[PDB]
RNA sequence: AAGCGUUUACUUUGAAAAAAUUAGAGUGUUCAAAGCAGGCCGCCUGGAUACCGCAGCUAGGAAUAAUGGAAUAGGACCGCG
RNA sequence: UACCUGGUUGAUCCUGCCAGUAGCAUAUGCUUGUCUCAAAGAUUAAGCCAUGCAUGUCUAAGUACGCACGGCCGGUACAGUGAAACUGCGAAUGGCUCAUUAAAUCAGUUAUGGUUCCUUUGGUCGCUCGUACUUGGAUAACUGUGGUAAUUCUAGAGCUAAUACAUGCCGACGGGCGCUGACCCCCUUCGCGGGGGGGAUGCGUGCAUUUAUCAGUGGUGACUCUAGAUAACCUCGGGCCGAUCGCACGCCCGGCGGCGACGACCCAUUCGAACGUCUGCCCUAUCAACUUUCGAUGGUAGUCGCCGUGCCUACCAUGGUGACCACGGGUGACGGGGAAUCAGGGUUCGAUUCCGGAGAGGGAGCCUGAGAAACGGCUACCACAUCCAAGGAAGGCAGCAGGCG
RNA sequence: AUCCGUAACUUCGGGAUAAGGAUUGGCUCUAAGGGCUGGCAGCCGACUUAGAACUGGUGCGGACCAGGGGAAUCCGACUGU
């Protein structure tokens, strides 16, 4: 098949190899992954050793890290923007590891509710019919509403982490490798990431 | 090769199993176990060749398959399994039991024990690794994976295990004066005081070893094993002593014996 | 060449067959080797047809529904015995099990019976004891030896917190000399 | 200055988007008595192959050479000299071998003709073997 | 006792160096080529050792051949603000 | 044993080659009484093969309703051998040949802190908090209808088992650990405030994988090492947490018991395998420049691989080797330990029983399996070649003997 | 038209578009090649070049435009008349 191997190969002064073995069978490649987004297929293929890798070919979600705070979440893929190898796969959404990809930001928006007892997102003007967000944020305990008051305080956001929590998208990177393991994890980014990212974003953009 | 060998060519044996040529083409290939293949020796060489208790190798199968021979605390059955460094043998209607000590050169010797000393032997942790749970794990070179040890027992210590129950009673910490079986090389078999340790980055560290008679060696320690402290050692010795006298003095030691026997 | 389910078509076709498929059989562990057969399309191409008589019909053929032909053996496991008689649980498999008789010249008349599979006996029972002894040796195996380095550990901590305290003696000795 | 890659260039062992009430830089001991050089800590670049910064350990083999290209990014080409024995002609002859050796960015004062110390590690492409470790200038030229 | 004290080429020791082969210890295969056996009224023993170019590691030496120091003094040393 | 002689001339002294002289192989001729060892289709054809054999295997311990034998103590299943067959393991070892191959193989030295690894051995295997006195239905061997000219070709119908394929719980297991925290209690203050406790309900709470954050039990010359704390994921083409078997047979007032064999997540050990570091290979210049967007030399980010790597992909830089002989070509060249001749130096050979490599007519691709790009395994094409009813089937002796050339 | 490749011979300029191959359509994208004002920001104007995907009954310089070629012999060098 494709194989992987230095002697198929020219030298470092610029001769040809010639072959004194055929290919082998630890000499090996395989065809490539390429998973997509959608509804979930993963293919297990035996490899050396009797072991198993996860192909996947389309997958939706991801446990991604928001580092700030140490808290991960499992979170739908829903778009990818940037990827530094090829355009390629930006043009055909195909996630392989550090890629950009755009996430839903409900349930980091719900574990700030549930944690600081803040507004996040929401443009001034709408109210939760429901209530039970406004009972999350309600109902506290004299001593713990120290405890609130006191988790208040660090509880400062950037203004472009806010700005995509009130678009309701999120960037994250991928770190994990998908069609090794068969999971699509990373981290959310923040900071200087975040402003790279966005500049090379509206450099494309234009 | 496509995968793992199974034969072994009586050429290709090591010398100190000190087989002879005319009689096979192939040597009995060990079985994979706490040795490696050119440090132990089989159960059949121990058998047929050393003890001449049987002719051949289906002699050594009916002799360890009337479950006769105990190997350090169990009953092997397999022919080839191999019997390496501070080995016990026992033979129980023999009443014999064997530890597995170099000779003075470089072959293995017929090493009779009392059952005292054959309930207990002595092994050399290799590394510590630490386990799932925080667990301290000591490595021997008979593979023994014992858990929960003394943490004084570091990297290049000996300690004296139970057969019966597979637990350490002493150690020995490699430090300076302390004894020195050589276990593999040019010096196999040599039994002295350590002298002298030299520490390298990268490179392989060094130990001289003073014999008991001033004869001192340097030998890198991986083939190094302490047997006890100061000069007195923990298990019976063979005759010779680990020494390695000269082929004069072997030659008079010879000659003059021979000519008072007559 | 025999026919197969599932190729679509009327004339002959080669196909590559392994271990799990219609007419092969693998000789070495995983062996794959090319077949010929026919497509499963009925045509005058053909020179067995097998059927298969699912309902029965008023008349009675003489050659198939006149001769019965009893079973060839009997149930073997003891939970296929159970569905055969509708039996309980707890009541004995034993007694209805069924036996077969064997009778021919010369030899006597005999009455076998199989062995059933999957019966609770008081062996598997013991060996059902055996295991989870084992892991209650296991358990006191761990509690015992943890309770044992956990004293060594301490012996082990106050040794090395006296020998901290000598060093620190050693040096409030040297400031003040 | 950095970063001028298509993807964001960072260390993967140090955090650096945490709660804010300088880049926190990672380094380490190389072994062998080398001694790290003072801008590997202070300085703002990265490199993942540079064997103080970067995921690459030293083993086995430390050699000498002598630098006599610089023409490639991040990486040098060296030349070793040695005298090879004949046992029919009791001679010596000159014979070198060029190795491509990863020269990491915290020896910037590097010319040609430094006497140069590499050491053996993992390969980090089809030729290199190799990470500087320490650079002696050469014979003069204190200019 | 541990660590650092221009770098080598050169010389010596030690380790690591598969066995089979070569030199060679012992031994009446009736001798020898061979083999690792064998010998005594159960015991006594041997199955060594030398060499293994070239390259790599290590510790002594600094005679010989390279290699630099300080010469717009961006030099060492003992101290200071 | 560091060795010479004849031949140019009418005769002499030199250079100079030829011829003798003596070994080791290869063949051949003549002759041959004894005995111990002993090479032996390598040189040309790694050319083609008739025939027969060379890898199969059962223990008290995975399945026994084939009377094929066989015991009488039976009715509380199976006494005991055992054809065949399912399952597991081996078949990736050994043997043959040197075709290809010139920093390639291979030899010495190294590391995997850059990776896998059946078996064996030593560790783990009630650590998880949520019908078990044992769950499901197919199937081979057996019976019965056959198709073809023909295969170690197989189908349909009946049946019947698993340590083959799946599903899955009782127990440990009564309580702890982090968070949610209704609410309650105590002191002080005019009072908001401030300090210290207890606490219903719910959530998660074992090892393995993946990702992110924090701190720094045991080590290394050196980790982004091992371990610890938090947050979650957890592949339906699902990581383990026994729905196994055999021998002696006891104790307690139905429940507890031994010696083993077998099945496996993970960590070591061993057998290894594979990539790498440095050094080393015959002749040729009538081979002086070679490689290079069809990877050539590096960087960044990925795919894939067991892992490190232009191995491959996208974008960049124009790099890399060479008169110290690169590149190209030839080899009547597998490399080495080694063999012969030998003063001291060398020269020639090494296909050949030991180690490593390559291959099964020539390439290429793949299933199974820990390990093969395997050929006494398949799948296609070319060369060679068998039977045929003309629709079709079957082959790989550079294995052992042997046949042709 | 674009990308390869191009021999004998020679006056070394040529032969040469030698000879011999591959691609060409539509659609949807990506990258590269710039000015004015106050390594950065804002505002604007141009045609090209390269690459990828999808798709049509393999059809695509779809009409038009538009070299058949190679090896030799004789004569005249040639451009020209
Ligand atoms: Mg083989
Ligand atoms: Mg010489
Ligand atoms: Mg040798
Ligand atoms: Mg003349
Ligand atoms: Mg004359
Ligand atoms: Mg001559
Ligand atoms: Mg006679
Ligand atoms: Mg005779
Ligand atoms: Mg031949
Ligand atoms: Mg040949
Ligand atoms: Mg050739
Ligand atoms: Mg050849
Ligand atoms: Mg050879
Ligand atoms: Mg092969
Ligand atoms: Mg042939
Ligand atoms: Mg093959
Ligand atoms: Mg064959
Ligand atoms: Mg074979
Ligand atoms: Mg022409
Ligand atoms: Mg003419
Ligand atoms: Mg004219």
């Amino acid at each position: 098949g494709i194989s992987r191997d230095n002697w198929h190969k020219r030298r470092k002064t610029g001769g040809k190899r010639k072959p004194y073995h055929k290919k082998r069978k630890y000499e090996l490649g395989r065809p490539a992954a390429n998973t997509k987004i959608g509804p979930r297929r993963i293919h297990t293929v035996r490899v050396r050793g009797g072991n198993k890798k996860y192909r996947a070919l389309r997958l939706d979600v991801g446990n991604f890290s928001w580092g700030s705070e140490c808290c991960t979440r499992k979170t739908r893929i829903i778009d990818v923007v940037y990827n530094a190898s090829n355009n390629e796969l930006v043009r055909t959404k195909t996630l392989v590891k550090n890629c950009i990809v755009l996430i839903d930001s409900t349930p980091y928006r719900q574990w700030y509710e549930s944690h600081y007892a803040l507004p996040l997102g929401r443009k001034k003007g709408a109210k939760l019919t429901p209530e039970e967000e406004e009972i999350l944020n309600k109902k506290r305990s004299k001593k713990i509403q120290k405890k609130y008051d006191e988790r208040k305080k660090n509880a400062k956001i950037s203004s472009l982490l806010e700005e995509q929590f009130q678009q309701g998208k999120l960037l994250a990177c991928i770190a994990s490798r998908p069609g090794q393991c068969g999971r699509a994890d990373g981290y959310v980014l923040e900071g200087k990431e975040l402003e790279f990212y966005l500049r090379k974003i509206k450099a494309r953009k234009g | 090769a496509r995968g793992p060998k199974k034969h072994l060519k009586r050429v290709a044996a090591p010398k100190h199993w000190m087989l002879d040529k005319l009689t096979g083409v192939f040597a009995p290939r060990p079985s994979t176990g706490p040795h490696k293949l050119r440090e132990c020796l089989p159960l059949i060489i121990f058998l047929r060749n050393r003890l001449k208790y049987a002719l051949t190798g289906d002699e050594v199968k009916k002799i360890c398959m009337q479950r006769f021979i105990k190997i350090d605390g169990k009953v092997r059955t397999d022919i080839t399994y191999p019997a390496g460094f501070m080995d016990v043998i026992s033979i129980d209607k023999t009443g014999e039991n064997f530890r597995l000590i170099y000779d003075t050169k470089g072959r293995f010797a017929v090493h009779r024990i009392t059952p005292e000393e054959a309930k207990y032997k002595l092994c050399k942790v290799r590394k510590i690794f630490v386990g799932t749970k925080g667990i301290p794990h000591l490595v021997t070179h008979d593979a023994r994976t014992i858990r929960y040890p003394d943490p004084l027992i570091k990297v290049n210590d000996t300690i004296q295990i139970d057969l019966e129950t597979g637990k350490i009673t002493d150690f020995i910490k490699f430090d300076t004066g302390n004894l020195c079986m050589v276990t593999g090389g040019a010096n196999l078999g040599r039994i002295g005081v350590i002298t002298n340790r030299e520490r390298h980055p990268g490179s392989f560290d060094v130990v001289h070893v003073k014999d008991a008679n001033g004869n001192s060696f340097a030998t890198r320690l991986s083939n190094i094993f302490v047997i006890g402290k100061g000069n007195k050692p923990w298990i019976s010795l063979p005759r010779g002593k680990g020494i390695r006298l000269t082929i004069a003095e072997e030659r008079d030691k010879r000659l003059a014996a021979k000519q008072s026997s007559g | 060449f025999p026919m197969k389910q599932g190729v679509l078509t009327h004339g002959r076709v080669r196909l590559l067959l392994s271990k799990g498929h219609s007419c092969y059989r693998p000789r070495r562990t995983g062996e794959r080797k090319r077949k010929s057969v026919r497509g499963c399309i009925v045509d005058a191409n053909l020179s067995v047809l097998n059927l298969v008589i699912v309902k029965k019909g008023e008349k009675d053929i003489p050659g198939l529904t006149d001769t019965t032909v009893p079973r060839r053996l009997g149930p073997k496991r003891a939970s296929r015995i159970r569905k055969l008689f509708n039996l309980s649980k707890e009541d004995d498999v034993r007694q209805y099990v069924v036996r077969k008789p064997l009778n021919k010249e010369g030899k006597k008349p005999r009455t076998k019976a199989p062995k059933i599979q999957r019966l609770v006996t008081p062996r598997v029972l013991q060996h059902k004891r055996r295991r989870i002894a084992l892991k209650k040796q296991r358990t006191k195996k761990n509690k015992e030896e943890a309770a044992e380095y956990a004293k060594l550990l301490a012996k082990r901590m106050k040794e090395a917190k006296e020998k901290r305290q000598e060093q620190i003696a050693k040096r409030r000795r040297l400031s003040s000399l | 200055d950095i970063q001028t890659e298509r993807a964001y260039q960072k260390q993967p062992t140090i955090f650096q988007n945490k709660k804010r009430v300088k880049l926190p830089r990672y380094y380490k001991n190389i072994g062998l008595g080398f001694k790290t050089p003072k801008e590997a800590i202070e300085g703002t670049y990265i490199d993942k192959k540079c064997p103080f910064t970067g995921n690459v350990s030293i083993r086995g083999r430390i050699l000498s050479g002598v630098v006599t290209k610089m023409k490639m990014q991040r990486t040098i080409v060296i030349r070793r000299d040695y005298l090879h024995y004949i046992r029919k002609y009791n001679r010596f002859e000159k014979r070198h071998k060029n190795m491509s050796v990863h020269l990491s960015p915290c020896f910037r004062d590097v010319q040609i003709g430094d006497i140069v110390t590499v050491g053996e590690c993992r390969p980090l492409s089809k030729t290199v073997r190799f990470n500087v470790l320490k650079v002696t200038k050469a014979a003069g030229t204190k200019k």
